[PDB]
């Protein structure tokens, strides 16, 4: 089955028709005004009409901001584009710092188009090119035959050097399209196995249906694919694009010039209305991880007008910028970014609040606690963390497998939670032997 | 009209219709001239580095096509 | 390297196909249907693998100029190229072509 | 319905910079209030670059943040006018590991100076109503137009041209006496009768054949890749092209600068913006002066939004974040604050640019947001109050729903407070 | 007397963790001994890899040096069985010129994870008895052997050339696929190559195959994420994995491919198995790659990690402030810590004990005592080098049994750091940069 | 001849029998517990029981732990490979350290192959298509082999080939008296060029004249090649051959190293571990040498750790001149000798010591003899005295000025006018650096 994940029992912000946050709904608990100011914030998205909006989530470790950002990705649901990133994922040393941040907003906002295709496709009967003076191939002529009927077309010279790249030989299927000028071979019909008692070609039956089909097919891409594609020509019918396709694929930064054509075209599409456009969203997480210089890109980013809408993460409070090596920020984010983001206060999870989660999740990890071992667990979590007792769940079960009881007990808990030590014990003990280390 | 390779497990042998050409025809190495060619000024001679149209005849350098073209 | 069999079979990485060391030795089982494991140097497992395909391709830019010339020089740019680069470039060699 | 690339942003509020006659600034015009002396001088400078009689001049705008300094500099983008060279940069756009700073801010000034062009050229348009062609291969085709009508007899490479791209009976296309490249427009409404049916076209009206001069503006920077490159158009949209030889650079200038004095084209002068200038290397601050110097440079501004703070590389503080280098050779236009009369009119105008009905005690309360709070924040607060009230249902935002919101987000100073408190349990205090 | 490329090391002895059913320790098992609490974890994280139910956990691991941190993880390495994949890193080794950091990370995460496919194919095996070919399309004919029965085919194009690109003559014991098409020559038969022609070629001789011709066969292969997403990124990039040039993979392929995995195991023609990703000191991993790892973490295709730290309260690289374990709080908090105990008097005569059987050196009576108290005073990998280098002076002496006089040579021979440091302080004066 | 080198007269470190150091052997003067305790490594190494032991060598500058580190290879012999790496060669721009140092780890090991070659060889007689008669109706004619002639000085053959062989002979150029090479195994056929014998009758020609090999027609001769691992990894690495498009322009690309993936390091483990199965293939372990280790990164030093862990690594030894210094990478961080104490507690120390004042006349005599000075009493006892003022070094090279100056002089000798003649114009490091003191001002 599907592996644990530790965000998959959230399936989302749990919020009611008026709007108010439950008390326990979808999964989450608490935070009632987190998720009560984040039911505006899916209703803005929804909304598609404002951008260039980013949202900072501030709150202690362990507080599940993470938790309401995938909760937020789970409750726009899957059309709704979301781009998760990490303040160190930014750095790379094939293209500079800025241009990953630009093309995370093209990677965001999704697009859906629909092609129409004409489709040639069936048994080819016989294949010649024309000869004509300059000994060049003007022309080519291939027939095509079908349990429907047999039609002879004609094909272009590059579409040829398609099928003469794909070894195309008389007697077998292809695939041909149109707008597209790629030749794609399906393979040897079935007929034909039997003259042979040995093979190295694998065989199709014969396809069913006219030759010639027009189809529609609708796909989504995203603007940082269709930013890709026009900025290097990976794919194509041209030799040089066969050998840029066996080069490696390294990045490279896109110019705003192709930036502004791409917006161009697919006004065009939008003006046509072909293409329907969807607004994405862009999430950072350990936004204190990243350079006063994004910040500074972030700048403009933020105030452009195509810019979908982001969420920050800060788990830490009162912190030294990146780079600045003097000035320290609140939120590790300076003022100015600080002033344009809007902040969410974020709280600790009460003691109460605490034995519900830890609950919820040793009833996902499909584990069955005795009310006894969930008051421990809920006392020694409020002595020290939430994430001890959450990691105490599954070891305690192993005993529990082991010793061979249905259930988990105080022994168990006890015997897990004597086996592995808390940050502040290990950090106690570091005191004394610190001296050896 | 098609060629046929025959390879079995005495021997291997390849067959030709009588409607191609035969490809294969007997090469030897003809006999080797015994005297090499020598120098017109005959103290000299060596094998000819260069044949000479005026004089008509082969020479090695210039000193003794000094001596041959004298002569001629 | 190729004047020895054995120095080949030692370097089994090629360009052309893939190449995997997976089963070190072969175990077959002798019945009327036998199955015996495969060996030595030779995997590959084409089949499975490269099913994910880029979602958009786009075809290289081109000039467009107001002479005659310049669209001599495009149609050989587009089309050929140098004759004996283009099938120098598909069979490797001019020789090769003809070859 | 539709929604369009371009979205509500905040300097998409307002269009263009409301200007007079006389360069009195009106206290309300072309969406943007207040700052008189700030919208008067950048009407001078607009004013010059619309002269363009002079190169290599370099004017500075300073104020404090929230002074919407960035968004007169949009609005004097807007009011520049089509057809003129404009770029926008940031100053830590200018850091890549691909290309040099110097290659890229010299890039910038190439892309922002230009140059204008005009040709003439032959090219044919019209509704086709026949082609015939017989296989060398001769064909005729009939080009049929409102005004007039007329037949044509093709040569070998047309009839390869045609028979290259198909074309039916009574089709709209245009078809170039120079290239040969046959392009289809269109099909006619009655002619396309008894398919794809992509698009309708009418037929043509005028002169089949016209001789049509085609204004043409390159970028020194695109002339640049192109001659550097093998093919320019790749190098530039690929990316892949960096560190051009500064040779070449020179000798194009020569060629343009021949091209000047034989007076056949026009060179016009660019406005360069930089953002955010406040951290930027010495290199940089450095090369902006000779740049500047150089014969034909583009006339830039630069915002800077902090004060006095030590810049980038070097220990030394300079005033304004720049040095006294650069801050001699440039002039500053200082911005004030806004008023606290103009904040609830820019509160009215941007709920008309937003399309937000709210009160006058809406107004009123926000209006002392604005005074306790940057502006922006209340901007801020307005655009999640509306989906509020859309929750209520009423037809007028109200001052208990801005209370709500102003629940549902908080200040940067609150923040800061809550911050102060739970400070000692976040890390790296 | 042959020597394997593998030789004898300080945890290469180590057979496994030595644990009973129930998983509780035992005291000396599978070459491990002592450290009753971080042999029970490790069993602990043994058994839950082997239930493979739940993903995304770290596990760490700390303690004074010289406790096994190593040892520990060689053990449940060694104990955890061939079939279920393990990769150790380490944290220079992730550092690179060529590529990020973060993404090699990714190829560590995607690389633990094992994936194993199955694949059933029928193969024809014989000998040759006759090799046909026209050509004028070639078409030919091949004419096979075996003891149970002898068989006859037709070979058509693609197998001409094949085989003809192959050099096959008759004669020759091959292998052809029908389905793959690929073709195998494993040798010549005795009988039908004793006579040849006059060319006289001596390769390799293969006796004739028995039963039946065309058989089925089931070969099984093990696949990793990184491989899968290295050859579709490269476009045909098999070349790639073994060269190491790619770099920089984009995301959306990764995600493509997990997708596509996703659907493999959805449709049970393949298989995901979790795998095990060793990290040791990564107190000095930077900042940067730690919060990069909290939040790669919650994917659901991370594997559970185990990571180690021999030093407590100190400045991470980058960062001013001290920290416990070179690592923030978010990353300490987030994984659980295993605390290992300092080794006893008792259990050091036992540790070098097991050298005895390991090294095949026979040890006296009397030299556990003076080699126990160098064990006491001194680090027990000084001891285990001075077993070794003591026991290479005894052969020197031919003794059988170790002598304590050679311990004492091997001690005058080699000196203690803290006795170098010693002379470093006498002769510092002369010594560079003092 | 062969230029002399500075440790060029270190032969080996000439032990005895019973394990002990001779005082004077091998040019090597004091030193018994380094000489001894490097007589039981090399005893390791020769042994190959244990891998991945790391050996430490501290002492002051100038004590002869390099001429002790190159005098244990002069000692294995040619056998075993060694292999001297400088800590300054692990920083580079292309390739990592990590990389830098595994491939080193590759570098030391290496392999030797036994392998027998046939190849058939000389001047082409005649060129025949043997034809058997075996009429058939369905196909007429019929050729059962081809007969090829060879002509060398030793003697002359005949071989009858299949009939496939002459397509190729066919498919390329071959003339009468072309030397071509023929190899058995691999029934290939190349065309090594026309004969010299042909070249008089043309005065020009295009084709290039080959001589006719002397030997016997059929060569069989068996060769024992010696391969590294690390160049097992290279081509491994990058295919060689060049009949593929990407590999014709990758070649035309200048080369860089590239990082090698695990995989590979493990498939060769496999298959050397195969062939070392089959007993073919000879194994043999490497000796690495790493001078300056002190000028390491700590990135370096911890990845030394698990590099030293695995089975497969080489033994390795150090060279460290430096005392307690300032690890590299980290400020406040100090750690004796310039290593951290991690890694140095798994290398093993050895301390090394200066030399007396009578083992540096008897080294100066050493170094004098070596480069074939003759030196008089009272200038070698002045001469050591220089050199117990200042240092060793200094007296050595005092050595060649006074010997040109002599030889310029006509003295066969050197004598204390000379060596104070040239101590007098060269100045010793300390003297000038004490002379720097009252100028540094002007400086
Ligand atoms: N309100 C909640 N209800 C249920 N589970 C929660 C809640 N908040 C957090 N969690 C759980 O706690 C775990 C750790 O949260 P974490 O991501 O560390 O929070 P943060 O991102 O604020 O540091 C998450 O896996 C999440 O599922
Ligand atoms: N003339 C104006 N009229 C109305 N609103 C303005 C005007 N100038 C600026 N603003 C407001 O200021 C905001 C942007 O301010 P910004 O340019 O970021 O200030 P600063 O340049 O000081 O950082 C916009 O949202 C816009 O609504
Ligand atoms: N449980 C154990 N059983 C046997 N030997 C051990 C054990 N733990 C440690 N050792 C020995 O101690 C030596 C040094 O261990 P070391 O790697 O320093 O431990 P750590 O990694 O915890 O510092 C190793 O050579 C190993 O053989
Ligand atoms: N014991 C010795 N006998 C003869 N020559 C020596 C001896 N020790 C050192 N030397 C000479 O001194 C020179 C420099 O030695 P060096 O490499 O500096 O030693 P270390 O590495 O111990 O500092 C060498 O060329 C060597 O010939
Ligand atoms: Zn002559």
């Amino acid at each position: 089955t599907q592996r644990i994940a530790s965000h998959s029992h959230v399936k989302g912000l749990g919020l009611d028709e008026s709007g108010l946050a439950k008390q326990a709904a979808s999964g989450l608990v608490g935070q009632e005004n987190a998720r009560e100011a984040c039911g505006v914030i899916v209703e803005l998205i929804k909304s598609k009409k404002m951008a260039g909006r980013a949202v900072l989530l501030a709150g202690p470790p362990g507080t599940g901001k993470t938790a309401l950002a995938l909760a937020i990705a789970q409750e726009l649901g899957s059309k709704v584009p979301f781009c998760p990133m990490v303040g160190s994922e930014v750095y790379s040393t094939e293209i500079k710092k800025t241009e990953v941040l630009m093309e995370n907003f093209r990677r965001a906002i999704g697009l859906r188009i629909k092609e129409t295709k004409e489709v040639y496709e069936g048994e080819v009967t016989e294949l010649t090119p024309c000869e004509t003076e300059n000994k060049t191939i003007s022309h080519v002529i291939i027939g095509l035959k079908t349990a429907k009927g047999t039609k002879q077309l004609k094909l272009d010279p590059s579409i040829f050097e398609s099928l003469q790249k794909e070894r195309v030989e008389a007697g077998d299927v292809i695939y041909i399209e149109a707008n597209s000028g790629a030749v794609k071979r399906q393979g040897r019909c079935d007929t034909y196995a039997t003259e042979f008692d040995l093979e190295a070609e694998e065989y199709v039956p014969l396809p069913k249906g006219d030759v010639h089909k027009k189809k529609e097919i609708i796909q989504d891409v995203t603007l940082h694919d269709l930013d890709v594609a026009n900025a290097r020509p990976q794919g194509g019918q041209d030799i040089l694009s066969m050998m840029g396709q066996l080069m490696k694929p390294k990045k490279t930064e896109i110019t705003d010039k192709l930036r502004g054509e791409i917006n161009k075209v697919v006004n065009k599409y939008i003006d046509q209305g072909i293409a329907e456009l969807v607004p994405g969203v862009l999430f950072v997480d350990e936004v204190h991880m990243l350079d006063i210089e994004c910040f500074t890109y972030l700048h403009r980013a933020l105030e452009s007008s195509i810019a979908p809408i982001v969420i920050f993460a800060s788990n830490r409070g009162n912190c030294v910028i990146r780079g600045t090596e003097d000035i320290t920020s609140p939120h590790g984010i300076p003022l100015d970014l600080l002033d344009r983001v809007m902040i969410i206060r974020t709280m600790l999870y009460t003691p109460q609040e605490m034995k519900q989660i830890i609950k919820i999740r040793a009833q996902t990890e499909g584990i069955n606690i005795s009310e006894e071992a969930l008051n421990h667990l809920g006392e020694i979590g409020t002595k020290t963390t939430l994430r001890y007792s959450v990691q105490l769940l599954t070891p305690a079960n192993l005993l529990a497998k082991i010793n061979g009881k249905d259930s988990i007990e105080k022994e168990h808990v006890e015997e897990i939670s004597e086996l592995f030590y808390d940050a502040k014990s290990s950090a106690k003990i570091l005191a004394d032997q610190q001296d050896k280390y | 009209p098609m060629v046929r390779y025959c390879s079995g497990a005495q021997g291997s042998t390849l067959s030709f219709p009588p409607g191609v050409p035969a490809p294969t025809a007997v090469s030897q190495r003809p006999s080797p001239s015994g005297p090499p060619p020598r120098c017109s000024v005959p103290g000299c001679p060596h094998p000819r580095r260069y044949a000479c149209s005026r004089t008509g005849q082969a020479l090695c350098s210039l000193q003794c096509y000094r001596i041959n073209l004298q002569m001629r | 390297l190729c004047s020895c069999p054995l120095l080949k079979s030692l370097v089994f990485s090629s360009h052309c196909k893939a190449v995997s060391g997976y089963s070190d030795q072969v175990v077959h089982q002798r019945r009327s249907a036998t199955s015996s494991l495969r060996r030595c140097l030779l995997t590959e497992l084409p089949s499975f693998l490269c099913v994910a395909s880029p979602r958009v391709t786009a075809v290289p830019l081109d000039s467009y100029c107001n002479d005659r010339s310049a669209e001599y020089e495009r149609r050989v740019l587009k089309e050929g190229g140098s004759l004996a680069a283009k099938q120098c470039l598909l069979n490797g060699a001019p020789e090769l072509a003809a070859d | 319905d539709v929604t369009r690339i371009e979205r509500i942003g905040a300097h998409s509020h307002i269009r263009g910079l409301g200007l007079d006659d006389a360069l009195e600034p009106r206290q309300a015009s072309q969406g943007m209030v207040g700052q008189l002396a700030a919208r008067r001088a950048a009407g001078v400078v607009l004013e010059m670059i619309r002269e363009g009689k002079i190169a290599g001049r370099a004017v500075l705008i300073a104020g404090q943040p929230g002074t919407g300094k960035t968004a007169i500099a949009m609005g004097m983008a807007q009011a520049l006018g089509p057809d003129t060279p404009f770029t926008a940069i940031a100053g830590s756009e200018i850091f890549s590991l691909e290309m040099s700073k110097t290659e890229a801010l010299t890039q910038a000034f190439r892309r922002s100076i230009g140059v204008r062009i005009k040709e003439e050229t032959e090219i044919i348009e019209g509704e086709v109503v026949e082609i015939q062609i017989d296989r060398s291969k001769v064909g005729k085709l009939t080009l049929k137009t409102t005004e007039m009508e007329t037949i044509y007899d093709l040569g070998t490479k047309m009839i390869e041209s045609l028979t290259k791209d198909k074309v039916q009976a009574g089709d709209v296309i245009t078809i170039d006496k120079a290239t040969g490249k046959i392009s289809k427009l269109g099909r006619s409404f009655t002619r396309a009768r008894d398919g794809s049916q992509t698009k309708f076209v009418q037929c043509p009206d005028g002169e089949l054949q016209k001789r049509k001069e085609v204004v043409h503006t390159v970028s020194l920077h695109e002339i640049d890749v192109i001659n550097s490159r093998t093919q320019g158009f790749l190098a530039l949209f690929s990316g892949d092209t960096g560190e051009i030889k500064s040779e070449v650079r020179e000798q194009i200038n020569a060629k343009v600068a021949e091209w000047r004095e034989e007076g056949k084209a026009e060179i016009i002068p660019g406005v360069l913006f930089i953002d955010e200038v406040h951290m930027l290397d010495i290199e940089s601050f450095s090369f902006l002066n000779r740049a500047l110097e150089s014969d034909m440079a583009p006339v830039l501004i630069m915002a800077t939004n902090r004060g006095i703070t030590r810049i980038r590389g070097t220990s030394y503080q300079s005033p304004h974040g720049i040095p006294i280098d650069l801050l001699d050779r440039l002039l500053i236009v200082s911005t004030t604050p806004y008023s606290e009369k103009d904040t609830k009119q820019i509160l009215r105008i941007r709920c008309e640019e937003e399309d937000v009905e709210m009160s006058e005690d809406a107004y009123t309360v926000l209006t002392r947001i604005g005074l306790e709070t940057s502006l922006r924040y209340a901007i801020q607060l307005i655009t999640a109050a509306s989906l509020v009230c859309r929750k209520r249902k009423g037809t007028e935002v109200q001052v208990d729903d801005i209370k709500r919101v102003y629940s549902l987000f908080l200040d940067e100073s609150r923040s800061t407070q809550y911050m102060k408190e739970y400070q000692d349990a976040f890390l790296f205090n």
